[PDB]
């Protein structure tokens, strides 16, 4: 559905 | 890039396939909530605000969201959440789950697709083969 | 900001 | 519940007095992005999808989001974003964060009130006292 992604992590 | 949106179309198909085997169990007065096999709870996305949705409507609602957006990073999103279908299955339907995995490969293929293209992090990835 | 949580942990 | 809007709109007040003297010297050319210890990047969703400002930039946008929605489980999203602020402040600018402490103890007292209320996982609460 709709994505609100706020936080990512480093590779 | 093409190719990612579609793929992913055929795989929905065949997840409607394990969807319908499991409506003959999976019940809202039995599976209450979205579970896999941790203290998570996942909440419905096919709402205005994420809803504790039956694991039976999260499948479904997932499914028929997923549905919409392909005919139509937003890709990561879609895949997890389509993935805890298969591990909501493998650990409240185990029976269910390895029926239709012995015949038809499904989450062995997604699981490859998801880490071939990286549209989900591997720790997301908790059924096994 | 606007919240879209769809994963939550049991007490 | 009402005193839960009210006494976070008093935290982020003070927590303007944070920012204000964290301008001085987070800048974007060296605060590129928005983190605090780990492998995590913090994304500013005062955009209509959530954006790598540099640090400086999500510290004001968040403020001002936040402000905005309180003169108007959201709670919890509020308070979530606005810790990042003491965090990237205490890992990345240590003199200031300490110096701006112990005239106001604002962390001491934000962390005690997201667990007075319930607001924030405690998983979240990486800055001491
Ligand atoms: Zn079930
Ligand atoms: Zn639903
Ligand atoms: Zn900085
Ligand atoms: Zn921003």
């Amino acid at each position: 559905e709709w994505s609100f992604t706020t936080v990512r992590k480093k590779p | 890039g093409v190719w990612k949106y579609e793929h992913l179309r055929q795989f929905c198909l065949e997840l409607n396939g394990l969807a319908v085997k499991l409506q003959s169990e999976c019940h809202p007065d039995t599976c209450t909530q979205m579970t896999a096999t941790e203290q998570w709870i996942f909440l419905c996305a096919a709402h205005k605000t994420p809803k504790e949705c039956p694991a039976i409507d999260y499948t479904r609602h997932t499914l028929d969201g997923a549905a919409c957006l392909l005919n139509s990073a937003k890709l990561g999103s879609v895949c997890r959440r389509i993935y805890r279908i298969f591990s909501h299955a493998y650990f409240h339907h185990r029976q269910i789950f390895d029926e239709y995995e012995n015949e038809t490969f499904l989450c062995h293929r997604f699981t490859k697709f998801v880490m071939k293209y990286n549209l989900m992090s591997k720790d997301n990835l908790i059924v096994p083969i």
